C-alpha cells in the first residue's frame, strides 16, 4: 500500500551503498503504484531516450506517480509514497536555488552545461536518472517556452529556427543557465498546439468591442513606459494588418452590464482552458529550505 | 476516518434512495426559500441524453413525486448552466441521511481503457450538445488509471471532439448566445480494479441494472470546466 | 500461514470461525398388545393356577 | 460450532532439513551488505 519494496539484482559495494545513502529523502518516479517492484522500472532510466521528445518524458513523468527513497539496507530500498497533505523533507540534486515560500513541480532534467552525467548510481549498462524539481514559475517558463518553440518553428527553413532558438533555449533563473536538449516536434505537441489555437480563436471571439480598442483608448490618454512599449508592439502589429490611419473611438454603443459578465465569464473560462497548457499544478509547497539549498521541507 | 454530514431530506426524493450507493448533490434551485436541493444523480440520469429511454421511463414511473417534478423545473431553467449550479456533497452512508465527504446505472458508466490498471480514479464528466434543439447534456462516469488531469482532457477531447465542433457550431450560428463550456471533469475519488461488479438492484418493486463499487474511498474535487 | 519474502503478498486473516448445524432424524417404532394381555395382567383373580 | 483449536507448531532444527545447513544466529544483518569467503589455493 504506502512502503514500497524494490530489490536489486545486482550487489552493492561499498561505494554504491554510500552513494545511495546520501539519497535519502529524494524524490524518485514509479509507474506502476504496485508493493513488490523491481528497479529497472525504478526511476527514468526505462523512458529516457534522447531525440525521442522532451514533451513526451514531460507528459509521461506528470503521469507517473511520485516517492521518497528512505533507508537503504543493503538490497534493498523501501520507497515510500508521500500521503496527500501532510509535511515531508526532499533533498534535490538539480542546480537550481530555492525559496522558503514557493511551490515546486517535476520536470525532466536538463544538462546544465558542467556536462556531469553522473548521478551517483550505475549498475552494469543501467543508471539512474532522477527527474529535476523546478520551482513554479522556472517551470511555467520553461513549459511556456517549449510551447513557443513548437508553435513558431512550424513551416520554416532550419536557419530561421535555429536563430531563434539558439536565444529561446537559453533560460537564466536566479544566476543559473539552462537550456532544452530535446525539442523535437510532437503528434501530443501537435495536439496542444490544436487547443492553443481553438482557445486564442475564442478569446479572439467573444471579446468584447471594448477591449479590442481599449489599448488605443489608454494610449491616447497617458504615457507610461511599459505602454510605450505596448504602443510599439500593437502599432507595428497595426502596419503590418493596415498601413492606414488607426482611427479613433467614440461612444461606444453596445452598453450592458449582463453582456460584458457573460462575455468575460467565457473569456475566463477559455483563457483557463488555454493557460492550463502551460500551467502545471504544483506538486511541493515549501515549510522550509535549507541554508545550503540541498534540502527542504515540503507540505503535501 | 470519515467526515460527517447530516441531512434533513424530505419524503418527495426518497424513491431510488434508501440504499447506501447514492450521491447526493446540492444543486442552486430558481427558488430562493430552499435556496438548493439536495437532487440524486439518478434525477441526473433521466435529464441526461445519453441514457437509454427504458432506464428514463423506469426513472419517470419512480418519480412521480412534485419534488422531483420542481427539482426538474429548477434544472431546466438554464440551458447549460448546470456547472454554475451543481456542486457535490459526497456519498450517502446511511438513511434524514448521514454522508461522508456505490452503486452506479449501467449506462451513464463508460471507460476508455481495458479495465485492467489496478488504481482506478473516478470522474463525473458532463457534455454539452448543441446539435440538438438546445443542449443534451450528457452524464458520464468514468473509470480509468490515469491520474493527471491534463492528459485526462486531452484524452477527452480525443473522445469527444461531436462535442467540440457542436460547440463551435453553437458559437458560430447563435452570436447571442454565448456558451460557457462543453462540460466539466471533476474527480470523486479512486477505487481498485476488483470491486467494479455488473450486478443487478431491486428497488420500490422496481429493476434495475447496476454496477456498484465497494471500495469507495471519496475525495471531493473542484468542478473544473474543460472545453 | 508461512512467512514469505519481502513483497509477495499473503493473507492477514487468522482464525476462522465457521459453525456446523445438526442434522434431525428421529427413528420411531410401535409395539403391540392384546387387551386380553392388559386384563390378564392387570387384574390377577386369586383362582387356580 | 466450536474454534479450529487442532492447531500444532514445527521448529527449524527438529527438521532434517539442517543437516543441509549451518544455522547461525548474527544480530546485524541489517547492518551488513555482503559476505565473502576467499579461498586461496597452490596447485600439485
Amino acid at each position: 500500500e504506502a512502503n514500497i519494496f524494490c530489490t536489486f539484482d545486482h550487489k552493492l559495494s561499498i561505494a554504491d551503498v554510500g552513494k545511495l545513502t546520501k539519497l535519502v529523502a529524494a524524490v524518485v518516479p514509479i509507474p506502476q503504484r504496485l508493493h513488490l517492484i523491481k528497479h529497472y522500472q525504478l526511476g527514468l532510466h526505462q523512458f529516457v531516450d534522447h531525440t525521442r521528445g522532451y514533451v513526451r518524458l514531460r507528459g509521461l513523468l506528470r503521469n507517473m506517480t511520485l516517492t521518497l527513497m528512505r533507508r537503504v539496507e543493503g538490497n534493498q530500498i523501501l520507497l515510500h509514497v508521500p500521503t496527500h497533505g501532510l509535511l515531508y523533507t526532499v533533498l534535490n540534486t538539480g542546480p537550481v536555488t530555492w525559496e522558503k515560500g514557493d511551490a515546486l513541480c517535476v520536470l525532466p532534467p536538463l544538462f546544465h552545461g558542467p556536462l556531469a552525467r553522473e548521478n551517483l548510481l550505475t549498475l552494469g549498462q543501467w543508471e539512474l536518472v532522477l527527474p529535476w524539481i523546478v520551482p513554479m514559475p522556472l517551470a511555467l517558463e520553461i513549459n511556456q517556452r517549449l510551447l513557443i518553440m513548437g508553435l513558431f518553428s512550424l513551416d520554416r527553413s532550419y536557419e530561421e529556427v535555429k536563430a531563434a532558438v539558439q536565444q529561446l533555449q537559453t533560460i537564466t533563473f536566479r544566476d543559473a543557465t539552462f537550456t532544452i536538449p530535446d525539442p523535437v516536434i510532437d503528434q501530443h505537441l501537435l495536439i496542444d498546439m490544436k487547443t492553443a489555437c481553438l482557445s486564442m480563436s475564442m478569446v479572439a471571439n467573444l471579446a468584447s468591442e471594448l477591449t479590442m480598442t481599449y489599448v488605443r483608448k489608454l494610449a491616447l490618454e497617458d504615457s507610461s513606459m511599459l505602454l510605450v512599449k505596448c504602443q510599439e508592439l500593437l502599432m507595428r502589429l497595426d502596419r503590418e494588418r493596415s498601413v492606414g490611419e488607426p482611427r479613433t473611438p467614440a461612444r461606444p454603443q453596445h452598453v450592458s452590464p449582463d453582456d460584458e459578465i457573460a462575455r468575460l465569464s467565457a473569456l475566463f473560462v477559455m483563457l483557463r482552458q488555454l493557460d492550463d497548457l502551460i500551467r502545471e499544478q504544483v506538486v511541493f509547497t515549501v515549510c522550509d529550505v535549507s541554508p545550503d539549498n540541498k534540502s527542504a521541507t515540503c507540505i503535501f | 476516518q470519515a467526515l460527517t454530514a447530516r441531512f434533513f431530506v424530505p419524503e418527495g426524493l426518497v424513491e431510488f434512495e434508501a440504499q447506501p450507493g447514492a450521491l447526493l448533490i446540492r444543486m442552486e434551485t430558481g427558488c430562493d426559500s430552499p435556496r438548493h436541493l439536495y437532487i440524486s444523480l439518478y434525477l441526473l440520469g433521466i435529464r441526461a441524453s445519453n441514457v437509454s429511454a427504458s432506464t428514463r421511463c423506469l426513472l419517470e414511473s419512480v418519480y412521480t413525486a412534485s419534488a422531483a417534478r420542481a427539482a426538474l423545473q429548477w434544472l431546466d431553467l438554464g440551458p447549460h448552466l448546470l456547472h454554475r449550479r451543481l456542486e457535490t456533497l459526497g456519498c450517502v452512508k446511511t438513511v434524514l441521511l448521514t454522508c461522508v465527504m456505490l452503486m452506479i446505472p449501467k449506462d451513464m458508466y463508460l471507460t476508455w481503457e481495458e479495465t485492467r490498471g489496478r488504481l482506478q480514479y473516478v470522474y463525473l464528466i458532463i457534455v454539452y450538445d448543441y446539435d440538438g434543439p438546445e443542449t443534451r447534456p450528457g452524464i458520464y462516469v468514468l473509470t480509468s488509471s490515469i491520474a493527471h488531469w491534463q492528459t485526462l482532457v486531452d484524452v477527452a477531447r480525443g473522445k469527444f471532439a461531436r462535442e467540440r465542433c457542436s460547440f463551435v457550431n453553437r458559437r458560430i450560428t447563435r452570436p447571442r448566445q454565448i456558451p460557457l463550456c462543453t462540460g466539466v471533469i471533476q474527480k470523486l475519488g479512486w477505487c481498485l480494479a476488483d470491486d467494479i461488479h455488473t450486478s443487478f438492484l431491486v428497488h420500490k418493486e422496481l429493476k434495475l441494472s447496476v454496477v456498484r463499487l465497494d471500495n469507495f474511498s471519496v475525495e471531493l474535487g473542484d468542478f473544473r470546466e474543460f472545453v | 500461514r508461512v512467512a514469505s519474502g519481502a513483497g509477495l503478498p499473503t493473507s492477514r486473516q487468522t482464525t476462522i470461525m465457521v459453525t456446523k448445524y445438526s442434522e434431525k432424524s428421529p427413528i420411531t417404532i410401535p409395539f403391540e398388545l392384546s387387551a386380553a394381555c392388559l386384563t390378564y395382567l392387570r387384574e390377577t383373580f386369586e383362582g387356580t393356577i | 460450532g466450536t474454534f479450529c483449536n487442532r492447531l500444532e507448531w514445527v521448529y527449524f532444527l527438529t527438521s532434517g532439513l539442517a543437516a543441509a545447513a549451518h544455522a547461525i544466529k548474527f544480530h546485524d544483518l541489517n547492518k551488513l551488505t555482503t559476505g565473502k569467503m576467499l579461498f586461496h589455493v597452490q596447485v600439485p
